[PDB]
Order: structure tokens, then C-alpha cells, then sequence
């Protein structure tokens, strides 16, 4: 049934496509830095810190995820 | 003794650093800094100098009256 509604309604993107142009993604370089906004009138600071992942693809994101998870999360409401 | 955090209020105001490996540690070293080092010196030369030669022309001629004034020249 959405197979038929996809050809029912989204079909009339044929006659002609990509003739002229395509666009595919460059990589993207990663700079080891830092951005340091100084702001003495907000109560609380915000700091994110972070390596260069592998992207989406690579099999090793499993094993990251569970590093991760060892580390976890924590916020002042959690009871433990 | 004072520590980060405790120093002084200071609001609006980024910085944005680089890694030391992302980066040359001499960037432009003669380009920039012979440039440099001249200004630097122009900047001072009127304020260092003129004492130090005003010594050392004190210093040729004292040692110099000093020689030439033991030894005679009539009797
Ligand atoms: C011939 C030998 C020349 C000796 C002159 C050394 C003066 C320092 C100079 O190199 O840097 C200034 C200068 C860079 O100026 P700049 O762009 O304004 O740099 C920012 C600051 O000056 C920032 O400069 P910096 O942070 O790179 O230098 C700071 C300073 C000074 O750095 C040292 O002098 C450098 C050590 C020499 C290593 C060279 C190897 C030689 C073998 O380092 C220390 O703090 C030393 C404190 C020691 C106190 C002395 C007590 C001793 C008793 O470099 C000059 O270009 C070099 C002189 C030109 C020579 C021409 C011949 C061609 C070859």
C-alpha cells in the first residue's frame, strides 16, 4: 500500500534528472582548538570537549557507544 | 595567593587558540621578525643610547687625560 502511494504521489520526478550538475559531500577537516567565551554574568559554565570521531559507516562506533556508556551521564535530579 | 576563578569579572570577550600540532612553531621567523626587531630598536635607540655614548666618550678621554699627564716636557 506505500509502494503505491509512492508511485501515486511522488512519481513526477522523472522525465529528466541530474543532467547538468551533481553534488557530493568533500571531507571535513578537523582542527584540534579552542573557543573560549568569557562570560562572568552567567551563573553556571557550559564546556564541550571532543576528538574526531569516524563518521556514521565504521564498525567502531559500537565499541565507542559502550565507552560511553561506562562513562554515562549524570544530572543533580538523579537520585543514586 | 589568588587562583583562577577568583581573579576578577571579565565579561564579552572570545579567544580563539589553536593546537600547538596544528600549527609552526616559526611561522614567519625573518619575514615578521627582522621587520620587527628594527622597529623595536628605533622605538628605544633615543632613550637607551645617548647616556652610553655620553659614558663611553668620557671613558676615551679620561684614560686619555690619564697617560698624558704624568710625563713632562720642559724640565
Ligand atoms: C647570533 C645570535 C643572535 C642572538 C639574539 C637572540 C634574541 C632572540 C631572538 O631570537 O628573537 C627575536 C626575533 C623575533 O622577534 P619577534 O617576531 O618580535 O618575536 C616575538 C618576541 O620577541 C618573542 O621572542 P621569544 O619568546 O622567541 O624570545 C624570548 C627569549 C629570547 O630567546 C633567546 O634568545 C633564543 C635562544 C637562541 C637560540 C638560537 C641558537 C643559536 C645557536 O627567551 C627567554 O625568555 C630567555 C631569557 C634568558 C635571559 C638571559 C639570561 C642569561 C644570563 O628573532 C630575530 O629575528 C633573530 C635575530 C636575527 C639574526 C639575523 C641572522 C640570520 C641568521
Amino acid at each position: 500500500q506505500l509502494l503505491d502511494l509512492a508511485q501515486k504521489h511522488f512519481s513526477g520526478l522523472s522525465g529528466t534528472y541530474d543532467e547538468d550538475a551533481v553534488p557530493t559531500l568533500s571531507p571535513c577537516r578537523f582542527t584540534g582548538s579552542q573557543i573560549c567565551h568569557r562570560e562572568d554574568g552567567l551563573p553556571l559554565a557550559h564546556v564541550a570537549i571532543a576528538v574526531e570521531g569516524p563518521g556514521w559507516a565504521h564498525p567502531d562506533n559500537v565499541a565507542l557507544q559502550v565507552a560511553n556508556a561506562i562513562i554515562g551521564h549524570y544530572d543533580c535530579t538523579y537520585g543514586g | 595567593g589568588r587562583q583562577f576563578g577568583h581573579l576578577t569579572r571579565v565579561r564579552h570577550v572570545i579567544t580563539y587558540s589553536l593546537s600547538p600540532f596544528e600549527q609552526r612553531a616559526f611561522p614567519h621567523y625573518f619575514s615578521k621578525g627582522i621587520p620587527n626587531v628594527l622597529r623595536r630598536t628605533r622605538a628605544c635607540i633615543l632613550r637607551v643610547a645617548p647616556p652610553f655614548v655620553a659614558f663611553y666618550l668620557v671613558y676615551t678621554w679620561g684614560t686619555q687625560e690619564f697617560e698624558k699627564s704624568k710625563r713632562k716636557n720642559p724640565a
